[PDB]
Order: C-alpha cells, then sequence, then structure tokens
C-alpha cells in the first residue's frame, strides 16, 4: 500500500519566523513521479493559501511545504496529502505560534 | 456525499470476522477508496483500500457500497475507524466519513 507518514506531528515556530513542514510518503518502486502531487490542506480554513511545495525534495520520499513569516492565522491542523496516481494517504500536522 | 461508513458502533467476538460498510459515489473522479483506523494521537493509518492480509475491502454488486472487514477480529483491533475519499475540486480535500468504533469482545471458555 502506498503510504504516509509524519515523523514530527507538532510543529512549534515563534511568531514571524519560517517554518518547513513535512510528511513522508513510502513506495517500493522507484519513484516515477511526475505522478506525484502533494498538498498540505489547512484543517480550519480560503485562499491565497501560503505553504508551498518544495519539490525538490520528493525523490528524497518527502513532501515539504515551507511557509514565510508565520501569522497568527497560519496555527492549526493541516493535512499533509500525498496522491500517487489513483493511490493516496494523508496525515495530520500541527502549527503552533509562540510570541 | 462524504463517504458513509456503518454501523455507528460494531461489536464481535474475538475470532469473528467484523465488517463495516463504506458507501460512496462519484461521477466525475476515479479515485480509489480508503480505510483506516484513528491512533491515539488522532493519526488515521491506513489499512487498505479499493481497488489496490488482515484486512479486506470488497466492491459490493450495487457499486456504491463496500465491505471492509477485519478478516480475524482479534481484540487489541477495537478502536476507531472510518473509510476516507479525496477529491480535487475546489481544491484537494479528504473527505473523511463518520467515524464508527469497533469493540470486539472476549470469547468465552
Ligand atoms: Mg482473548
Amino acid at each position: 500500500l502506498f503510504t504516509v507518514t509524519v515523523p514530527k506531528e507538532l510543529y512549534i515556530i515563534e511568531h514571524g519566523s519560517d517554518v518547513t513542514l513535512e510528511c513522508n510518503f513510502d513506495t517500493g518502486s522507484h519513484v516515477n513521479l511526475g505522478a506525484i502531487t502533494a498538498s498540505l490542506q489547512k484543517v480550519e480554513d480560503p485562499h491565497r493559501e501560503r505553504a508551498t511545495l518544495l519539490e525538490e525534495q520528493l525523490p528524497l520520499g518527502k513532501a515539504s511545504f515551507h511557509i514565510p513569516q508565520v501569522q497568527v492565522r497560519d496555527e492549526g491542523q493541516y493535512q499533509c496529502i500525498i496522491i500517487y496516481g489513483v493511490a493516496w494517504d494523508y496525515k495530520y500536522l500541527t502549527l503552533k505560534v509562540k510570541a | 456525499n462524504p463517504p458513509t461508513f456503518s454501523p455507528a458502533l460494531l461489536v464481535v467476538t474475538e475470532g469473528d470476522s467484523a465488517t463495516f460498510t463504506c458507501s460512496f459515489s462519484s461521477t466525475s473522479e476515479s479515485f480509489v477508496l480508503n480505510w483506516y483506523r484513528m491512533s491515539p494521537s488522532g493519526q488515521p493509518d491506513k489499512l487498505a483500500a479499493f481497488p489496490e492480509s488482515r484486512f479486506r475491502v470488497t466492491q459490493l454488486p450495487n457499486g456504491r457500497d463496500f465491505h471492509m472487514s477485519v478478516v480475524r477480529a482479534r481484540r487489541d483491533d477495537s478502536g476507531t475507524y472510518l473509510c476516507g475519499a479525496i477529491s480535487l475540486a475546489p481544491k484537494v480535500q479528504i473527505k473523511e466519513s463518520l467515524r464508527a468504533e469497533l469493540r470486539v469482545t472476549e470469547r468465552r471458555a
């Protein structure tokens, strides 16, 4: 089965700093993708929406999403969603913003 | 149009099969249908899927219902379960069913 894992589920970031949220995916064959979609979807959210995929790290088996200069509005739960062909999986990530 | 998942509370005896039913249909998208167990911390753990073992997923004749079965239930299978679909519109989103509970009971001597 195509699966997604999150080795770190909680990110605690200082207000106005950047963060890179991540989840990994596991497949038993060379990673054939441009067949891979990944998205990070905020649960509460409304869109210019902010976390951008870093495609260059996909061959490392990671879906990494960068948010610059995090704001109060970035705080909350996110689904890390990875699609591979018609197969898919997801995990939850939480971002907490300290002052 | 999120999938439905029933019964909300399923109780079986350890050693027996436990079967949930997931209902879903999309006239406009393929995608595979997934079966999940929720961890303590609330993370969904993918058990099986259709179309893609202790876990079995099969499509019933009407096309929109799916049996999701624990083939031989163990006490430690008791927990929270759901099925999920994915759509791309208007943006990528998981649609989780409401969550159902499986309780596996001790078989008598
Ligand atoms: Mg026992």
